RNA sequence: AAGGGGAUGUUUAGCCGGGAAAAA
RNA sequence: AUCCCAGGCUGA
RNA sequence: GCUGUGAUGUUAAGGAGCAUAGGAAAUGCUACACACCUUAAUUGGUAAUGCAUUGAUAAAAAAAAAAAAAAAA
RNA sequence: UUUUAUGAUCCCAGGCUGGUUUAAUAAGUCAAAGUUUAGCCGGGAAG
RNA sequence: GAAGUUAUGGUUUGAAAAAAAAA
RNA sequence: GGCGAGAAGGGAAGUGUGUUUCAAAGAA
């Protein structure tokens, strides 16, 4: 037993330093004025409501499952009524310690991803097990799929919580170990923990390009545009707005407005978000883009088009993050049909 | 024993699908069986 | 240190040697299984000798009666009237009490689980439960 | 709480989407006779819905369970292996 | 008489079916079911592709000859699908430019619903069309199934039926399956830089066509 | 018309997934 | 097991 | 060249007509509405639906100028 | 050991629910139980 | 999805299973 | 190729049907 993991904790201990070593202490654990804390913080310096505590190990290395029961009825009496506690070894310290470090520097890894170079070189991994990690995923792609990636260029989606999602998004070094991956890794059994030695529980992985991402000085304000905005590409390279206007028009594709996007590098294929006036003519745009493809032959997972959507962002001087934002009525831009 | 596995996006986005009615699901399971997806065999 | 499986050739001999397609009462499968020893042997190389009560107590808690359909015999037997539990009829009647006879996939997976358990009833990081929700502030 | 989707399941479409289709092997009440009496004129009275990949079966037949049905539902099945 | 479906044929390429005793699968249990698959043969409707057309041809030995076996690639314009009129054109139709016309549509001129109102009212009264230049030809079953990739571009058709102009007035997709090539009215021009010894002018006539 | 009417001319192989028939 | 797949990936 | 073969097993849990039993238990429509399905769209469609006959088993069939209101003193 | 005169064991027959006005000092909800467009529900099979 | 929900008529003819023993 | 399609069911079920009182979250 290395350490716990407390989650769902209250704004209120994960601001106060005092009050949670004060806690701990009543429970047994000794906070030094002995076990270490981490919080989980952001690039914002927000507690996402996640700690994580070591306990001294020269000593707790001779504990055993009645120790364990004991501290973790303790912990659990203590703590606020609402944020949950589990026991962590050596490996849940080590993803631990992963997913704060990935959760802090999220936003510099998803503008890497979004380099326009690497739009047909990002695939999309679900449902991944929260035991992995990048090494694990590393690992998992080469014995699934003989496809060797940088395990540097991994990112994890994660919660509002600040728990890693079970989506991964990893930057494969070609557009051929990308097809390669999508084409091996369906319905993949994966172990999902290392207990006792012995591998247990079963989980059925999948890839797609489902997660697009374009960072670049053209697009940021393109999104605000209009709400119902359409991506595509895999088009020749020299066609113009109003080429493709054309072109759509022929092929029975009918966007309110057309956006060419163009980046230093690689005219072989131009991109254009369509924007278009209901979300109903975005949705059946879209359905007639896959009978296109279908009727096309190009590859299932090969990059043909995508629904615009820009990332959530969070501001410094917010007081409420607008993805937890209860207020928001952009729903009524999208009416419900059976 | 289990379900033919989908991603939990599929799950959250089928929310207000309607259900198949009767002829709908009778021509689910039709010979032909031309609808049928990868790694989603009934039998299998 | 580490949890060996168990042989399905070992429990294969068990379930048969219990049983004298083929569906062994709890009771009889319970007690071979106690007989053997096995549990035994898979906690000396994980103090006390495991439980006829302890058994049971696994199997209540692992709720494998209903996992398993294993009142599908009341209505069966009983009919319309089974669907009721007891003292839903106010009238009264007769419930079958008969405990699950498992196969033997039903047996290899509750001895699994079963292990698991005493294992984890003893490790200081246990596979199941390693979380518990706080409920004092 | 009650579920979503129901009795159907969300499963992926020769097209690359998704749909709902009701459960396999169909949930059926063999305490009664089949009707019409006239049903055997055209169809298998004795039909049987297999679940086997390569060499491994399984013998699953869904039958109602006593009440609370609750999450898990009014049908269930043992664990039968071949 | 009455009219009912035909029985149901396989195609050519495949081997028999045992078939089912019963027409559809609530027979006649629910008399108004309409199978998804069933075969589409009343006027004014195209069977469908690799299902119900192209169905094994038998004939007594009597009557057979090599003609027989043209009967695919001989089919009216109207019928003729893209892969039946390529299989006998210079580099199987390669390298040259197809382009669908649909003005002659079997629904659009025939069945109980060919006259029905639309959205803009009935017909009173140059043309930029799809051109396929195919570049990758694999037949699976001569002449009409192929498994073909090539370019779709816009194209500029005009005043001789009409004739293309300018085959890459904007470009599409460099390598695709061509659109609506299960069946249709197709019509093809061959490229600016063709070779008098793959397209073969044709051959003088006769100068006195003795009987 | 001595000599091109000549010469060269075996089938790509695996894995996964879905469908049909026979069998079950 | 090789009939079909306007379904896919691979071979230094 | 000469019989034949190629998925070639098609009609009730419904409807209508005619009879039986019973004191008795049922008839016509070109149907500009609603609702629903479909669509890019008051884009297209219906017979669920809506009308009329009989039935004798129910109503209305009195009172106010400029109003459509007014316990009509 | 489990049910059972609070009806066990064990036959035959029947889906349940709503509908405004409603005279009499009998009404402020039609007053133990009487309905009429409707509500909820009512297996599976081309092997 | 859960928890509670008086039975009626045909006049009805009170104990029913399990277990033990038996061969 | 895509959606919709039960002649709008009274064929099962008595401690059942239904009724009354409740409850049901994705973006975790």
């Amino acid at each position: 037993l290395e350490g716990f993991l407390l989650s769902n904790l209250p704004p209120e201990v994960t601001n106060n330093q005092q009050l949670l070593s004060s806690l701990l202490g009543r429970a047994g654990l000794p906070v030094p004025p002995s076990a270490s804390i981490l919080l989980q913080r952001s690039r914002l310096g927000r507690t996402a409501g996640r700690c994580l505590v070591l306990l001294p190990f020269p000593s707790s290395a001779f504990l055993t499952g009645e120790d364990r029961k004991a501290l973790q009825t303790r912990l659990a009496a203590v703590l606020p009524a609402g944020s949950t506690v589990t026991a962590c070894d050596r490996n849940d310290v080590e993803n631990c310690i992963e997913e704060f470090e990935r959760y802090f520097f999220l936003t510099e890894d998803l503008q890497r991803l979004g380099v326009p170079s690497n739009l047909r070189k990002v695939v999309t991994l679900s449902p991944v097990p929260p035991t992995y990690g990048r090494r694990e995923v590393r690992d998992l792609l080469r014995e699934h799929a003989n496809v060797d990636v940088d395990p540097r260029d991994i990112v994890f989606r994660f919660r509002k919580d600040g728990v890693q999602g079970d989506t991964c998004y990893v930057l494969c070094r070609s557009e051929r170990d990308a097809g390669v991956v999508l084409a091996r890794i369906q319905e993949t059994a994966v172990p999902n923990r290392v207990h006792y030695g012995q591998l247990f529980g079963c989980s059925f992985l999948w890839a797609s390009r489902s997660a697009l991402f374009l960072c670049d000085s053209q697009l940021d304000y393109l999104p605000a545009r209009s709400p119902f905005q359409v991506f595509t590409t895999g088009w020749e390279g020299d066609v113009s707005e109003e080429e493709f206007k054309n072109l759509a028009y022929q092929l029975r594709l009918f966007p309110k407005a057309v956006r060419k996007f163009s980046h230093p590098g690689g005219e072989d294929v131009s991109s254009f978000f369509l924007e278009f006036h209901r979300m109903r003519d975005a949705k059946l745009t879209m359905s007639r883009l896959q009978l296109l493809r279908r009727r096309w032959r190009i590859g299932a997972n090969t990059p043909f088009f995508g629904f615009l959507r820009m990332a959530d962002l969070r501001f410094e001087d917010d007081v409420k993050f607008a993805d937890e934002d209860s207020a928001a009525d952009s729903d009524l831009d999208e009416p419900i049909d059976y | 024993l289990p379900n033919p596995s989908v991603p939990r996006a599929a799950l959250v986005a089928a929310r207000f699908l309607r259900p198949p009615g009767r002829f709908k699901r009778a021509e689910l399971r039709e010979h032909p069986r031309s609808k049928t997806g990868a790694f989603a065999n009934l039998v299998k | 240190s580490s949890l060996p499986c168990l042989l399905d050739s070992e429990l294969t001999a068990i379930f048969q040697g219990a049983a004298a397609k083929i569906t062994v009462s709890s009771n009889r499968l319970f007690k071979a299984l106690l007989q053997s020893g096995i549990l035994d042997r898979d906690l000396t190389g994980s103090r006390p000798v495991v439980e006829f009560q302890k058994l049971c107590d696994l199997y209540e808690e692992g709720r494998f009666y209903r996992t398993w359909a294993g009142g599908a015999h009341i209505l069966k037997i009983s009919g319309v009237k089974g669907l009721a539990p007891p003292g839903g009829n106010l009238k009264g009647g007769i419930i079958d009490g008969t405990p699950k006879h498992m196969s033997y996939e039903e047996f290899r997976t509750f001895v699994h689980a079963v292990r698991v358990w005493l294992r984890d009833e003893r490790s200081p990081v246990p596979l199941c439960d390693a979380t518990v929700r706080a409920t004092g502030s | 709480a009650p579920s979503v989707h129901g009795d159907f399941c969300v499963v992926r479409r020769a097209d690359g989407g998704f749909h709902l289709v009701p459960p396999y092997p169909p949930r059926i009440n063999r305490t009664v006779e089949p009707y019409p009496p006239s049903a055997g004129n055209f169809y298998e009275l004795n039909r049987q819905f297999k679940l086997q990949w390569k060499n491994v079966e399984y013998q699953f037949v869904p039958k109602l369970l006593p009440r609370p049905w609750g999450r898990a539902g009014p049908w269930g099945g043992d664990l039968v292996r071949i | 008489e009455k009219e009912v479906p035909p029985p149901l044929k396989s195609g050519i390429g495949e081997p028999k079916k045992t078939g089912y005793k019963f027409p559809h699968v609530f027979f006649p249990y629910k008399s108004r079911y309409r199978s998804p698959h069933r075969q589409r043969w009343w006027p004014g409707s195209a069977p469908r592709f690799l299902l119900h057309s192209h169905p094994k041809r038998w004939a007594p030995r009597r009557d057979l000859s090599f003609a027989f076996f043209a009967f695919h690639g001989l089919k009216p314009f109207a019928e003729k699908n893209l892969y039946e009129l390529m299989h006998s054109l210079p580099l199987r139709g390669a390298s040259s430019f197809f382009w669908r016309e649909a003005d002659s549509d079997p629904w659009k001129h025939l069945g109980r619903k060919a006259n029905r109102l639309q959205a803009r009212g009935v017909r009173t009264q140059g043309r930029k069309q799809l051109v396929f230049s195919p570049r990758e030809i694999y037949y699976k079953r001569r002449p009409f199934h192929a498994l073909v990739f090539g370019r779709l571009s816009v194209g500029q058709l005009g005043a001789s039926s009409r004739v293309l102009k300018h085959p890459e007035i904007i470009r599409g997709l460099s390598r695709v399956a061509p659109p609506q090539a299960s069946l249709g009215g197709w019509k093809w021009r061959p490229p600016k830089d063709a070779s008098r010894w793959i397209f073969r002018p044709k051959f003088p006539l006769p100068f006195r066509p003795e009987l």
